[PDB]
């Protein structure tokens, strides 16, 4: 108890902080993992090694979870956070030992972070938006030094369209964005240059029997989950209705009587 | 009871105060007095059977192995293996009585043992030894005047 | 196999050793205090109710214990017998500051607070001290006689105790030169009534087989003085045997020519030659005790001879008269009749053989109690009354001090309470109720209520004539506080063995 | 190298708590197993028989520091320990021993050339006994606690001001005579050298007296042997009384025949002489020892001018005064309960004497009580970032080592060191040099002590800083040795 | 092996206290709690700590359920009761160890508890009246302290206390009541936080249902509805008959939670109604109870009088936002607070501070009998009980004395958790309260406690650090009962 518990927490923190302190940068060293059966894997990624390693101390588990949840939040920097936290705790070593309460340390750290935010906002050189030259400079800065060195153009164009097909002007001016509504289609086959961008979602599923009309100049898609609903849809007569129930041939002709084209066996992901 | 107090610390860190109290012994007040009066039982009830005309003799052997049978109580208790200090004090009580009287060695030891035993079950009732000492001094003066009542002289 | 010598661990070890030292001699405080027979390991058991003697015979190896014992000895040699009190008080300070040093109270704060509380107590005691010296003490000595009563209260010897107190008090007026322990002694006499004890302006020493030469001395002699000789006097054939006879003849001639009434020789004088050595025509003795000598050079100046035929003016010098009478059927040897006989001996006349210890505990206290009453003027009610008053003052002043000194002074006040606690412990009464009543009465009712050893109840010990010198208490408390400060001021122990 | 650093760090930590007036006492058990209580760092370290050679180097550097400054050894230990423990983590960073050595040398030179910029010096001179006594309170507060400084300063300064001849001052003449008795307040000052004798046949008014120091101090056949012994003793005493000898000193006992022979020539029998006296008498009155009682010759014979017994302190002691310099020797008479607290008192007296001697070599003084330490630390750490290169880290670490001392003094006072050091460093920017730590307040408050007069010396501090830096540099250079 | 079982029970209680000791106070440290499966648990308050703590020893368990039953009564001070009980247990065990029989200990503890609880009633405060203005403001600011929002903080405190006192209920019992969910936060754009003023009633930022609303209508009957007025293809298309009937019943301002009608503008200007969308259900119930109405499952089958009314409705644009000022209804429950800034996210600190100020003001408004905070009460009882014991007389002197000493463990814990030196602060508190009774002139000094924001002695009656009397009384009684129950075990 006493200082010993905090010392244990922060030592367990420093250990997993400096276990991979070498693993960042364009010249990262490659770490060595072996399971207790002889299986061998050679890893160069901090997230992978932190995932595969097994540790028991609660502080280490908490910081590993912090890194893991920060991974999806921002992507890059997933190891710099761990290195920074470990180094800050290792320097707090010397103040914990000289008998000062953690409260003043927390206050000083919060003041330091408040200064951090302003200082970062100050020195940051401005950059414009969608201009090709420095955008490609950014691509070289971050996307390159990896296995897409000889295929950077496809990533560039995909990113350039992607940053423009997920715009959300919900509560401001396009400041809202998402990374999960992009209808990405990773289908193997052909040269890698076959990739392209198409405006609007597309679905891997369609009608089993294409003896029927699907394309209309004004597609009024309606979401839906017994023919009572089928002829109650006539309230407005949408041309296309998307549902999750199977359609028979007689049911398909009932849909035609209802001026709708339903779909079956489609997951919520679509 | 055993090992005194079993904490080994006040918070939980390694710590020690008494050197090997596990095989030592600590006595404070009543327990010590019980030890002394139990020694008094040992000496007195060993001594008692050599009293009166039907008083039998004793065989006592030291660590050397001396063969000794006697009938004078001071002689029985003279060379017996005395271990406890108050028992030894009773031994020189008998020695002094023999030196300045020469008779009645059996009486003093048995009387002291009886007084001390009755004092211990007095203490078992929760009474402090000063009162018992005062009452015993009063009993002593009463006995002395009673002896003086019926004294007699010879040639 | 536990090692603990770090600063705080060493401090707690030292003060725990002091606690053990106090626990050893807890129960010997007071007049009705009990004792323990301690054997030196040589077969000599020792009984002495005085705590100072117990520590003197005790041997402990801990450096903290050694320092505490040294401070106790220093207190012993200065005034009275407060060694038990000061040791208990210091140990109480330490055991009540245990829960303060155990969590981070720096020693210097404790030292400063202890000094402040000691000054507060030594200043607040002077507002309560009452002087009685002018209240008919030098003359009309009823109050001083009652002070003598208080040393021997509640005993059937009261009929003899009144006469013994008048005895010692008159001895005080005719020896009012700041009497000490060694200036007055006692001698044992077997047989006789207790009332028969009477004071002689001299010493008593029964003659033994190797003490005196022959009987029927000239008791009514105008100028008998002690003469000490460092030459043997008691009793190839024609070379050393005739030399021995010549030596005997010339020594006998020297004794006859000297004319000294009392003659002491360094070799023992055998009584088998009483008829052989009755021809000296004056008293001759030998194997003089050192105590008897030390009680005679200051009496009328006995001389020492250091030659074959040494003669001095003080072999037959000016001393008043010699006493030699049958005491209990056996003739003693009194070196009385001296112009400066500054040594009054109480003849222990009693029918109890084992009454020596009771006489020592009952006659040595009266002279000391009256001497301390005379020497100092301001006195305060004893029996823990002054301790309770000081505790109340320090407790009520601690809450008035803003700062870390508050808890330290509070613990100091709480530790000044053991004296009534220890007194009622040695009395055998349950401490809780008597201490409770004493504290409640002292805080609310009166400022001088103290413990009563006779009826075992709370009473105003000021009315019971329970006195004590204010200066003695002041210096005892100061010494205890200094001891506590020194023992708290320890950080590290360094031994660095030569081997 | 880390083992040497650990050893020096532990040694410094052992005696760190004794720094300043609020030093913890120490339980000192000597080789002969004797109780001893004290707080002086030199006493315990001189008793500490450490084993690590790096500890040997640092302790002998401290000894050299005490050689010509007389105090500050605790400071040099704390400072060197701080320097080494910071050098430990600097080496752990990955630096080289050499470059930190040059950095420390540069920092030491910078400190030496910036030190004389704190001028709070002596007022006018060593005279004005009261004023300089108020000045000399520094080491008195240092070793002895502040309770008794009021009298200790006066006793220590009145004695050293007896002989201010030609501006030359010496320490060996200053001695302290051990006189047990009443309380400390009864201690006083005297001129000369004090020791006691046995016999009472003493003459006070004595002219130039020749001191006779002894290297070796004190039926017919029976009568013949007694007469022969009498003749031999008479021959010995007449040999002693030759050449008109008037005073004789001896460490032996007395005898009735011996005193009769001494008074036959009307000569006092100085006996029970102290064991330390045999050669101090020779060095103080030009005396010499005698192999036995027959060969006192005038050529090998002492010479004292005044030999009279003094009853000061209610004790019979003979004091020698009006010597060849007529004021050189000047003793101090003490009074206390026991020798245990007497030792600290006399050590504080020695520290005061040494500081006064340093003042004789330098009338220039600097503020104390954490003032000058933090001032030098501020100056050096401000200069540090202005110096490009790798020596900058060593410079900041030297500054931190300066910072260490006020922290040690604070934690010895019992207050929170971090709070008081932060407050003091912050105030020192505008609350300039004269500010410093306050002892009395339990709250960590600062206090300007230019008015207080607690100002430590300049030359002593300069030499202490230089020698501690040199010691740290030397111990940093050694790499390893098998042990 | 095993001896003096009471000592082991006391040690277990002390361990339980030491687990929770450092977590007491707003600045108390957090704890990591680990179960068998390794779940994470971070908290400050000890109630949930003991809820999730895995206790094993029986005597410690007893303290666990005593703390639990303390929680069910007042929901606060469980840490304090546990710490007080542990301190009392260790003191009483010590007293036994110097051979005072525990029956006197129990009697003295009961007597001291009665004396202290009687002393509380004679030294409490009832200043939480209509005249308490500055104390309320500074208490709210202490709750809001350590925030930059304090530049305009005084105005926020004034408006929030005015809103909470105006919204005060009047129940059947008569004691003041306040609905927490009635008031809510509302973001704003444009001018900064320095201009965030009071809103007299609940306002919803939605489409302008009827801009031609009079500034103060004679009667505004609020008719909240869930059915939308949308045209389809007792009426086939629910657009006209429902609204016409609800208007004919008497309702004036008819509210539909769903979407608006295409032609509803003409209907809503001639009937004094408006269709306001995105009505929060937690706020729909609040406005229904403010007007006095209830949510309608369906309008089909009440509406003439069941639907509540208001005496004015304002339709104006405030700080670049048009709000539906359905304010001053039949019952004063409709209220809202405007938060001026850019968005909800960066204003989390100010809305949290407003919420905590609301909570503390609602706590101090009810339970008019109140006591000073910051350890003032503990110091006052420690001053009372020591003297009372000394004046009591019987064998229970030391029991009450150690009770008084144990009542000063809470200030020590507060001082430690505030990083200040514990002994100095508790000594300052006790010395300050010394003259609060010794000198009758310093009668107002009784309300001296710790200033947790800095760690200094300061009056808290003015500072407003307040606790209900019932909470502390029941806390002390529960602690004493637990102490008696444990000490009666051997
Ligand atoms: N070629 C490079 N030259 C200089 N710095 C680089 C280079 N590549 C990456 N970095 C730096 O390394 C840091 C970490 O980025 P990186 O290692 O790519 O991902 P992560 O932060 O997830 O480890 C970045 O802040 C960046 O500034
Ligand atoms: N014939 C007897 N009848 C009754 N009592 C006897 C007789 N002989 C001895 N006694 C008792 O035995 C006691 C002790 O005698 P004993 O043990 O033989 O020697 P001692 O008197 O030395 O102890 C005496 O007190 C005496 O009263
Ligand atoms: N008759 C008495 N009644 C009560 N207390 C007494 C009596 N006589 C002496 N005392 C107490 O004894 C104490 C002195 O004991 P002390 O001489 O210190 O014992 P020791 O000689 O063992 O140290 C005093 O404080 C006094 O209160
Ligand atoms: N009254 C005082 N207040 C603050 N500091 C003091 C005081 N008296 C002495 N000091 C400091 O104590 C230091 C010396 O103490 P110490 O290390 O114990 O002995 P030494 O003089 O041998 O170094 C000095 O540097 C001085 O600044
Ligand atoms: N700002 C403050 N300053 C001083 N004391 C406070 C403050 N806020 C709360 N307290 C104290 O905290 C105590 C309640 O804390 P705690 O027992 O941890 O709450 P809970 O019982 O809900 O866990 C109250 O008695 C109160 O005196």
């Amino acid at each position: 108890s006493g200082r010993k518990v905090q010392s244990g927490n922060i030592n367990a923190a420093k250990t997993i902080a400096d276990i991979i302190r070498t693993c960042l940068g364009p010249k990262s060293m490659m770490k060595m993992l072996l399971d207790p059966m002889g299986g061998i894997v050679m890893t160069n990624d901090g997230n992978a090694i932190l995932r595969e390693i097994q540790v028991q101390h609660p502080a280490a588990k908490s910081m590993i979870e912090i890194s893991r949840t920060q991974d999806e939040e921002v992507g890059d920097g997933t190891t710099s956070v761990i290195i920074l936290a470990g180094e800050m705790l290792s320097v707090a070593e010397h103040f914990l030992e000289q008998q000062m309460h953690p409260t003043v340390v927390i206050s000083a750290y919060r003041k330091a972070l408040d200064d951090m935010i302003s200082t970062l906002k100050k020195i940051s050189i401005p950059v414009d938006i969608s201009d090709s030259d420095m955008m490609l400079n950014i691509i070289n800065s971050s996307i390159t030094t990896k296995a897409i060195s000889r295929w950077s153009s496809l990533a560039c164009n995909i990113a350039l369209d992607a940053v423009k097909m997920v715009q959300f002007e919900e509560n401001g001016r396009k400041e809202i964005d998402i990374k999960k509504y992009a209808r990405v289609e990773k289908i193997p086959g052909g040269i890698i240059e076959d990739s392209c961008v198409l405006r609007g979602v597309m679905i891997n599923k369609d009608v089993t029997h294409p003896r029927m009309r699907r394309y209309i100049k004004n597609p009024r898609i309606v979401l839906l989950d017994i023919q009572q609903l089928c002829e109650d849809i006539i309230q407005l007569k949408p041309d296309v209705v998307i549902t999750e129930k199977g359609i028979s041939d007689l049911a398909q002709h009932y849909l035609m009587r209802a001026n709708i084209t339903a779909i079956r066996r489609v997951r919520k992901t679509d | 009871a055993s090992m005194g107090t079993l904490a080994f610390d006040e918070y939980g860190r390694p710590f020690l105060i008494i050197k090997d109290q596990d095989r030592k012994s600590r006595l404070m007040g009543l327990e010590a007095l019980k030890s002394h009066i139990m020694a008094a039982k040992a000496v007195a009830n060993t001594m008692r059977t050599s009293l009166g005309p039907n008083g039998l003799d004793k065989m006592m052997v030291d660590k050397d192995g001396d063969v000794t049978v006697t009938n004078d109580g001071a002689t029985i208790l003279s060379m017996m293996d005395v271990d406890h200090q108050i028992a030894k004090l009773m031994v020189e009580l008998s020695k002094s009585q023999d030196d300045e009287i020469g008779d009645g060695t059996t009486g003093v030891v048995v009387l002291a043992g009886a007084l001390l035993e009755e004092a211990e079950q007095l203490l078992d009732r929760g009474i402090h030894p000063i009162r018992i000492a005062d009452g015993y001094e009063q009993a002593a003066r009463v006995a002395i005047e009673h002896l003086d009542k019926i004294s007699d002289s010879v040639l | 196999g536990t090692d603990s010598s770090q600063g705080i661990p060493q401090l707690v070890s030292n003060i725990s050793a002091c606690q053990v030292i106090a626990e050893a001699v807890r129960t010997t405080l007071g007049p009705r205090g009990m004792d323990k027979l301690i054997v030196d390991g040589r077969g000599k058991a020792t009984i002495s109710n005085d705590g100072a003697t117990i520590l003197k015979l005790l041997d402990v190896v801990h450096p903290a214990a050694k320092t505490l014992v040294d401070i106790a000895k220093s207190q012993d040699a200065e005034v009275g017998d407060g060694t038990t009190s000061v040791t208990l008080l210091a140990a109480e300070f330490l055991k009540q500051v245990k829960p303060y040093v155990e969590e981070g109270l720096h020693p210097q704060i404790i030292i400063r607070a202890f000094r402040t509380a000691t000054q507060l107590a030594v200043n607040k005691i002077k507002e309560i001290a009452v002087t009685v010296k002018k209240a008919d003490k030098v003359e009309q000595r009823k109050l001083l006689e009652k002070c003598a009563m208080t040393a021997l209260s509640s005993k059937l010897i009261s009929q003899q105790k009144a006469f013994f107190a008048k005895m010692v008090v008159d001895a005080v007026m005719m020896l009012d030169d700041l009497l000490q322990l060694k200036m007055i002694g006692i001698k044992k006499v077997q047989g006789g009534a207790l009332e028969d004890s009477q004071l002689v302006a001299g010493v008593a020493f029964k003659k033994t087989f190797s003490y005196a030469g022959f009987e029927m001395q000239p008791k009514k002699y105008h100028n008998p003085k002690i003469a000490l000789l460092n030459v043997e006097l008691e009793l190839d054939y024609q070379a050393i045997v005739d030399a021995e006879w010549n030596i005997l003849y010339d020594k006998l001639e020297k004794i006859h020519h000297s004319g000294a009434k009392v003659v002491l020789s360094k070799l023992p004088i055998g009584d088998v030659a009483t008829q052989y050595f009755a021809d000296r025509d004056m008293f001759c003795a030998g194997r003089v005790p050192e105590e008897d000598l030390k009680r005679t050079m200051m009496a009328c100046g006995g001389s020492i001879q250091t030659s074959v035929n040494a003669l001095s003016a003080d072999v037959l010098g000016r001393c008043q008269v010699f006493e030699e009478t049958q005491i209990g059927g056996e003739r003693y040897n009194f070196f009385t009749g001296c112009p400066k006989a500054k040594t009054c001996t109480f003849i222990l006349r009693g029918g109890a053989e084992q009454f020596m210890e009771e006489t020592e505990r009952s006659l040595h206290d009266a002279i000391m109690i009256v001497r301390r009453a005379i020497k100092n003027d301001s006195v305060v009610a004893g029996g823990g009354a002054i301790e309770m008053e000081l505790s109340k003052y320090l407790r009520d002043y601690s809450r008035t001090i803003p700062g870390k000194q508050q808890l330290l002074i509070g613990a100091y006040a709480k530790a000044l309470e053991i004296i009534p606690r220890q007194l009622c412990d040695n009395a055998g009464f349950d401490a809780t109720n008597i201490l409770n009543k004493l504290r409640a009465r002292h805080a609310q009712g009166g400022t001088w209520y103290g413990v009563d050893i006779n009826n075992e109840d709370i009473a105003d010990n000021f009315e019971a004539f329970v006195w004590e010198p204010a200066m003695v208490r002041i210096n005892a408390l100061t010494a205890a506080s200094e001891a506590a400060c020194l023992i708290v001021s320890v950080d590290e122990t360094i031994k660095n063995p030569r081997s | 190298v880390y083992r040497n650093i650990q050893a020096c760090k532990e040694l410094a930590q052992t005696t760190r708590t004794a720094y300043g007036p609020n030093g913890m006492n120490k339980m000192v058990i000597n080789h002969l197993e004797k109780l001893f209580v004290t707080n002086d760092a030199a006493t315990i370290l001189r008793e500490l028989e450490v084993q690590h050679p790096a500890a040997k180097m640092i302790v002998m550097a401290s000894h050299m520091q005490e050689q010509e400054v007389g105090d500050g050894t605790n400071f040099v230990l704390v400072f060197a320990g701080a320097l080494l423990e910071l050098a430990e983590e600097l080496l752990r960073i990955g630096l080289s021993v050499s470059e930190v050595i040059e950095g420390y040398e540069i920092a030491c030179r910078k400190a030496h050339e910036i030190l004389p910029n704190l001028v709070c010096c002596s007022a006018k001179n060593l005279r004005d006994i009261d004023e300089v006594s108020s000045l000399l309170r520094t080491s008195i507060m240092s070793k002895q606690y502040g309770n008794e400084v009021f009298l200790a300063k006066l006793i220590a300064q009145a004695c050293v001001s007896i002989f201010p001849d030609s501006g030359h001052f010496n320490v060996d003449n200053i001695r302290v005579c051990k006189i047990l008795g009443s309380g400390i307040s009864s201690s006083s000052v005297l001129h000369g050298m004090v020791f006691k004798k046995e016999t009472e046949g003493d003459v006070t008014s004595v002219k130039d007296a020749k001191i006779a120091v002894y290297s070796c101090p004190f039926a017919e056949e029976l009568m013949n042997f007694s007469k022969g012994e009498e003749n031999l003793m008479d021959a010995q005493v007449k040999a002693i009384a030759d050449t008109g000898a008037n005073v004789v000193v001896t460490g032996g006992k007395v005898a009735d025949m011996a005193l009769h022979y001494a008074n036959k020539y009307n000569i006092m029998l100085v006996r029970l002489n102290s064991k330390w006296d045999l050669r101090r008498l020779c060095k103080t009155v030009g005396a010499t020892a005698l192999p036995r009682l027959t060969p006192p010759v005038l050529e090998e014979m002492g010479h004292c001018d005044s030999v009279y017994l003094s009853e000061v302190g209610d004790t019979q002691v003979v004091v020698f005064k009006h010597e060849k310099e007529d004021g050189a020797i000047s003793t101090i008479v003490l009074r206390g309960s026991t020798d245990n607290l007497m030792d600290d008192i006399e050590r504080a007296v020695d520290d005061g004497v040494n500081t006064f001697k340093v003042l004789t070599r330098d009338k220039r003084l600097v503020p104390g009580g954490g003032a000058t330490e933090i001032e030098l630390a501020k100056q050096i750490t401000s200069y540090g970032e202005t110096c490009p290169g790798l020596e900058q880290y060593a410079i900041k670490k030297f500054a931190e080592a300066f910072e260490a001392i006020p922290r040690a003094l604070a934690e010895n006072s019992g207050v929170k060191a971090n709070e008081v050091i932060s407050k003091l460093y912050a105030v020192h920017q505008e609350g300039n040099k004269n500010v410093g730590l306050d002892i009395e307040a339990e709250v960590p408050a600062v206090k300007d002590m230019l008015e207080a007069g607690i100002l430590d010396t300049y030359l002593g501090k300069y030499w202490a800083i230089k020698l501690a830096t040199n010691a740290a540099v030397t111990v940093l250079r050694v790499d390893q040795i098998i042990m | 092996t095993g001896e003096t079982i009471r000592s082991q029970n006391v040690m277990a209680a002390a361990s339980i206290a030491n687990i929770v000791k450092s977590s007491l106070g707003p600045v108390g440290l957090d704890k990591m709690l680990v179960d068998d499966i390794g779940d994470v648990t971070i908290t400050n308050d000890g109630a949930t700590i003991l809820k999730l703590l895995e206790v094993e020893h029986p005597a410690a368990k007893v303290l666990c359920e005593l703390a639990d039953l303390q929680d069910k009564e007042v929901g606060d001070g469980t840490t304090s009761v546990v710490i007080i009980a542990a301190e009392l247990l260790k003191n009483a065990d010590e007293l036994v160890k110097q051979k005072i029989h525990p029956t006197s200990v129990i009697s003295g503890y009961r007597l001291a508890c009665k004396e202290a609880v009687r002393y509380i009633n004679e030294n409490l405060i009832v200043n939480t009246d209509e005249l308490g203005r500055d104390c309320l403001i500074n208490a709210a600011k202490t709750s809001m302290s350590s925030k930059i929002i304090g530049i305009n903080g005084d105005f926020f405190a004034n408006m929030v206390v005015d809103a909470v006192l105006a919204i005060k209920y009047t129940d059947i019992r008569g004691q003041p009541r306040y609905p927490v969910n009635s008031v809510n936060i509302l973001k704003a754009h444009g001018r900064s936080q320095m201009e965030s003023m009071l809103i007299s009633g609940y306002a919803l930022n939605c489409v302008v249902g009827s801009q031609g609303m009079p500034k103060r209508i004679v009667n505004a009957k609020i008719a909240c509805l869930d059915f939308s007025l949308q045209k389809t293809k007792r009426e086939s298309d629910i657009t006209k008959e429902r609204i016409q009937k609800i208007l004919a019943t008497g309702a004036n301002v008819i509210l539909t939670t769903g979407g608006i009608d295409d032609m509803c503008l003409k209907y809503f200007v001639e009937a004094g109604a408006m269709a306001v969308r995105r009505v929060l259900k937690r706020d729909l119930k609040r406005i229904a109870k403010a007007s006095g109405a209830t949510i309608l499952s369906t309008l089909a089958n009440f509406e003439a009088a069941m639907l509540g009314q208001a005496e004015e409705v304002v339709q104006e644009r405030i700080c670049d936002d048009e709000l539906i000022l359905i304010k001053n209804t039949k019952a004063r429950t409709s209220a809202s607070i405007i938060l001026r800034g850019a968005n909800d996210f960066m204003c989390d600190e100010m809305e949290r501070s407003l919420h905590d100020a609301l909570c503390v003001v609602k706590r101090v408004l009810e339970s008019k009998s109140v006591v000073p905070g910051g350890g003032a009460v503990e110091a006052a009882l420690s001053i009372y009980l020591e003297n009372y014991a000394t004046s009591m007389g019987s064998r229970e002197q030391l029991a009450i004395a150690e009770f008084a000493r144990s009542l000063l463990v809470i200030p020590n814990t507060l001082a430690v958790n505030a990083a200040q030196d514990s002994t100095d602060l508790v000594a300052k508190l006790r010395a300050f309260h010394n003259e609060a009774q010794v000198n009758p002139e310093r009668k107002n000094l009784k309300w001296i406690g710790l200033d947790l924001s800095n760690g200094k002695p300061r009056d808290n009656k003015q500072a407003g650090v307040f606790e209900p009397t019932i909470v502390k009384v029941k806390s002390l009684k529960f602690a004493t009962e637990a102490a008696i129950t444990i000490l009666r075990i051997d």
